[PDB]
This record gives structure tokens, sequence and C-alpha cells, in this order.
């Protein structure tokens, strides 16, 4: 077979920085490599073939190389928009193989997360089941700690994590944690608080609801 | 007089492919095209200003078109598709290489697709090596047998030289000279 | 412009048939490759299959052995890709390629891509989402901007697509990732940040669509 390494699996650069990526081959596949790139819930876009010829759309801030084996990828001044996932692509013989991939991300100035509490609607209640959301909207760095107290009481184990992809425009982060609990549980407390904490956030911050009101 | 005029002002040329050698002896050489050069000049193994003072046995014309971003590799210890499956140099090349940039000759504006170049090829070439086969290039397991389908690729394509292309994707007329009783004085 | 759609995905027990197609518009179908290519959740993309322009030369992977079969239709400008005995790891979603490379030269690039259409193979069932309103408190908005949303929650399986006014607010819009539960339903959230001032003037849906249940359901986000 011919199989695609490529190096580094993930990366982290800034905005104006060059980023070189490695794509190894098995075997020699003369001058038919193919770079791709790959947003988070989008479809893959072609930005090199032949190695080397730029397809056309795609700015000239991309340039492919290489011959036979070690190919390289190269951006000369990274853009917000590039983060994304870049994969190389054999065509020398079938199967056109690709790459593991190569995860580019951005880094940015500090950004407190922008906190948001939501109780469960009157008609999730009616079934049995209370979801409260809380949102840490627009932050970075990624790292924030989401703490349920209901009643004054830290909760455990009843709380799922769900972290966006780092924003193309912003280079921002988003996160959802949802505390999950029996509508006979819910309708037991009264105060529900989502307690969030980040490394841009001298004090924890504390958004909270009354239940019924 | 050697015939240099016949090599550089031709009006038409080959495909890197199937590059043309004329076989130049038993002449007085009036080195003037390329004793002074929009022209590159390359030279290995030789100085030009010593070619005056030199005879050789045979010297070999060899002429075709390449584009911009592969006249870099028309040069001895070279890699590349138009090294390795097209016109390869020794690495004891003795000789000069003479390439210009032919935009206004070998461009058209619907796209000049009579230049080939070839793509595919089992093996490198060897120095001095001039296939011309289209057979059908083999990529996979399965046979050809001169079909042309999956893994069973033309090892032959076209340039299609338009003059709105990049300075590296426009056509560059390639004459390469080698310097082989000693006759070509 | 050239144009592809994946259609065709949906639920389907593993052993069982399921039949893919592509449009293809914008383009001489007639004249390029077709290609399949697949992406497992979370890995990197993986060559399926392809076709030649007159079907003279058909493709498979090894992992495809005799399951899968490619086929197209230049009258109708489809592509199609039949696959049976289908497997666990057949899950993913599967794109449609057309190649740059004009005629019997497949060693370029796929230029045009498909949205994808999602294929999951699972011993379960086609649940349907429930859709709640993320609606603010009545003393809990601390700024000039203000959060609502919607939750999508108890689907199965992959994918769901949220949009907000019928495609017309897209701006400030974070969908989350779906997240497993311990039931074995998928969950999301899809949040939008909106000036608080447009609170009690303008109106806010979101447009939930889950293709393999066919459940389309809006949601209007009003204060409490």
């Amino acid at each position: 077979a011919i199989q695609m390494t490529q190096s580094p699996s993930s990366l982290s650069a800034s905005v104006g920085d060059r980023v070189t990526i490695t794509c190894r081959t098995s075997q020699t596949i003369s001058s038919y490599l193919n770079w791709y790139q790959q947003k988070p819930g989008k479809a893959p876009k072609l930005l090199i073939y032949d190695a080397s010829s730029l397809q056309s759309g795609v700015p000239s801030r991309f340039s492919g190389s290489g011959y036979g084996t070690d190919f390289t990828l190269t951006i000369s001044s990274l853009q917000p928009e590039d983060f994304a996932t870049y994969f190389c692509q054999q065509s020398y013989n079938t199967p056109y193989a690709f790459g593991q991939g190569t995860k580019v991300e951005i880094k940015r100035t500090v950004a407190a997360p922008s906190v948001f509490i939501f109780p469960p609607s009157d008609e999730q209640l009616k079934s049995g089941t209370a979801s409260v959301v809380c949102l840490l909207n627009n932050f970075y760095p990624r790292e924030a700690k989401v703490q349920w107290k209901v009643d004054n009481a830290l909760q455990s184990g009843n709380s799922q994590e769900s972290v966006t992809e780092q924003d193309s425009k912003d280079s921002t982060y988003s996160l959802s944690s949802t505390l999950t609990l029996s509508k006979a549980d819910y309708e037991k407390h009264k105060v529900y608080a989502c307690e969030v904490t980040h490394q841009g956030l001298s004090s924890p911050v504390t958004k909270s609801f009354n239940r019924g009101e | 007089l050697c015939p240099f005029d016949e090599v550089f002002n031709a009006t038409r040329f080959a495909s890197v492919y199937a590059w043309n050698r004329k076989r130049i002896s038993n002449c007085v050489a009036d080195y003037s095209v390329l004793y002074n050069l929009f022209f590159t000049f390359k030279c290995y193994g030789v100085s030009p200003t010593k070619l005056n003072d030199l005879c050789f046995t045979n010297v070999y014309a060899d002429s075709f078109v390449i584009r911009g971003d592969e006249v870099r590799q028309i040069a001895p210890g070279q890699t590349g598709n138009i090294a390795d499956y097209n016109y390869k140099l020794p690495d004891d090349f003795t000789g000069c290489v003479i390439a210009w940039n032919s935009n206004k000759l070998d461009s058209k504006v619907s796209g000049n697709y009579n230049y080939l170049y070839r793509l595919f090829r089992k093996s490198n070439l060897k120095p001095f090596e001039r296939d011309i086969s289209t057979e059908i290039y083999q990529a996979g397991n399965k046979p050809c047998n001169g079909v042309a389908g999956f893994n069973c690729y033309f090892p032959l394509r076209s340039y299609s030289f338009r003059p709105t292309y990049g300075v590296g994707h426009q056509p560059y007329r390639v004459v390469v000279l080698s310097f082989e009783p000693a006759t070509v004085c | 412009q050239v144009q592809l759609v994946e259609s065709g995905g949906g639920l389907v027990q593993p052993g069982r048939s399921l039949r893919l197609s592509c449009a293809a518009s914008g383009f001489t179908f007639d004249d390029y490759a077709m290609h399949w290519v697949r992406q497992v959740p979370g890995k990197g993309l993986e060559w399926v299959s392809g076709i030649s322009w007159n079907s003279g030369s058909i493709v498979y992977a090894d992992f495809v052995k005799g399951r899968f079969t490619i086929a197209r239709d230049n009258a109708k400008n489809s592509l199609f890709l039949q696959m049976n005995s289908l497997r666990a790891e057949d899950t993913a979603l599967y794109y449609c390629a057309k190649s740059t490379a004009l005629r019997h030269q497949y060693y370029y690039g796929m230029d045009v891509w498909g949205q994808g259409t999602t294929v999951t193979v699972s011993s379960a069932s086609t649940k349907g989402p429930s859709v709640f309103p993320l609606a603010p408190s009545s003393k809990s908005t601390s700024g000039g901007t203000a959060a609502l949303g919607c939750l999508v929650k108890d689907y199965f399986p992959e994918p769901v697509t949220v949009s907000w006014n019928s495609g017309a607010l897209t701006s400030g819009v974070h969908t989350f990732p779906a997240v497993l539960q311990s039931s074995g339903l998928y969950s999301l959230s899809s949040v939008v940040t909106v000036p608080s001032s447009s609170l009690g003037t303008q109106t806010y849906i979101c447009n939930v669509n889950h293709k393999p249940s066919n459940t389309k359901v809006d949601k209007r986000v009003e204060p409490k």
C-alpha cells in the first residue's frame, strides 16, 4: 500500500507565522501529492494538486513542494481563517489514500468567558426530565471549570460538557455545561447556580436563577 | 560554419520528451549566439571564454521546450519529472545550457496543447536518453493491454501554454550544447 | 456554479443495505471521474470508490470487498453507491467528489465536494429530537448582550442541523458538537448572542432538522 504519514499531528501557531506541514510516503509517488483543507463540520477543499500546482481561487500564501517523498505544505502568512485540518493524499496508486492529518490551531490574547445560565423549559418538565444549561461564550484560553450548585450544594457526576472548535473569526472557544436532573429532583430545590473559573477571571463568575421565577 | 542559427532561430521546437538533437561536426564554430547573451546561460565543465581556443570531436545541440519552473532541472545532478522522465544530463556533463522565455512564441490565447511532456515512467532516464514510447503506463496490479482507465493513464500530457499564466508556467525554449580527430574548432 | 449534493443517508441495521446518490450540476458530469470519500467521527478522510466517465473503470478500497457497488447515470448527472452488508465501522459521513483532471486521468485531485450525507450503522432505533427553548430569566442578563438558544435533546443518529430564523441569523451563533448520553442518544445546544434591546421587539426561531427521522421542528425562543 501507500501509507501517508503526516507530521506534525497537531500544531499551534499565531496569525502571521510561517507554518510548514510534512507528508511522507511509504514509497515513491513521483509528484502527484495533493493537499486538502477541512473545517470542523465542513467539506474538504482542494488547495494543492500535483505537489506544487495551486488550485484556482486558493490564496497564494499556500504553496506545496517535494518530489518522490517528504512532501511539504507551506503557509507563508497564517491568517485567522486558516484554522482547520490539512490532509495530504497520494494519487500515484489506488487507493487514493489520505494522510493522518495535521490540525492547525491559532492562539490569541486572553479573553474571559461571558457566562449565561438557562433554566429548563416548562415543556421539558412536563415529560419528567430537567436540563439546566450554562453557556461559556467566546473565551480564550480554552480552560474553564464549571461547578454546579443546587441550593448551595456542589453537584457531581450529573453534568456533561461540550466545547466548540476554536472559532475561525476570533480564535475563541465556547463551552456548554448541561446539568441533567429528574423532574422530581429539580422541583425539590429553588437555587440553581453555575460557577465559572478562568485564567482571565480574577474571581469566579456565578450566574444563578430561582426556580419558577 | 557550424549550423548554430538553425538551432536557436528555429521557428518550431520539439517537446521535452522527444527532444531534438543536431549533430554538429567538421565546421568552424562562430561562437556568438552563446558567446554573449532575456537569455539564461549555465555552463558545466567548461568555460565559454575558452571555447574559441578548444577543438572538440563532436558538439551536440539539444533543443526542446519546458515551463519556467522546470528550467532548474536541466542541469547535472538534478531530479524531477523533466530530469528523470524526459531529459537527463549526466553528473560529469561538459557543456552549457541556454534557456529564454518564449511566451510570445509558444503560447496561444486558447492554449497551446502542442507541446507535450512525459509524466509516468517505470524507472529514471539515463543521461542523454530519449523515450518516445506512448504505451499505457501500468501503475496498479492488473494489466492494461492498451486501455486508458484507472491505474492505466496516458504517459504524456499537454502543457497548455497560455500568455495569462505566471512566469513559472510560461514556455521556455532550452538549448543544451554538449562538448565531446577534433574537428569542431 | 459547480455543485454536488449527497443523499440517501440514514439509519441502517448491521447487515442491511443502503443506497446513496450524488446529484451534480454546474459542470459537464459525463466528462469527469467521480469518487466516494468517507470520514469516521474524529478520524481522517478515507477513499471509498471511484468510477471513470464511461464507467469502464471501477474501483473499491479493500474495506469494501464485494459489499459496495459504485455506478453512475450520465443522463441524470447522478453518482450512486449501493452499500450492502453494512457494518458498524461503515458509520461515517460520505462525500461525493469530482476529479479535477479531465477524462482518463484521476491522478490530480477532487476540486468539488458535496456537503456529504451521514450513514450510521447501529442496532438501535430512529429516535426523534425534542426541542426546548433556552430562554433567559427575568433578572439574569447583566449586559447589553443577551443569550438565547434551543436544546436539541435525545436524537439518533447524527446529524441534526440547527438554523436561526430560517438561516437569516448566522452571526454569533454557536451550535455545539453533539454528546452521546448514557441512554445512547445524542444531544446538543445551539445558542446565539443578540442585542439585549432586541429581546422585546424581534422574534427568534430555531429550525432543527433531523433527516433520518424526517423531523422538522420550529421553536420560538421568547423571554419568560
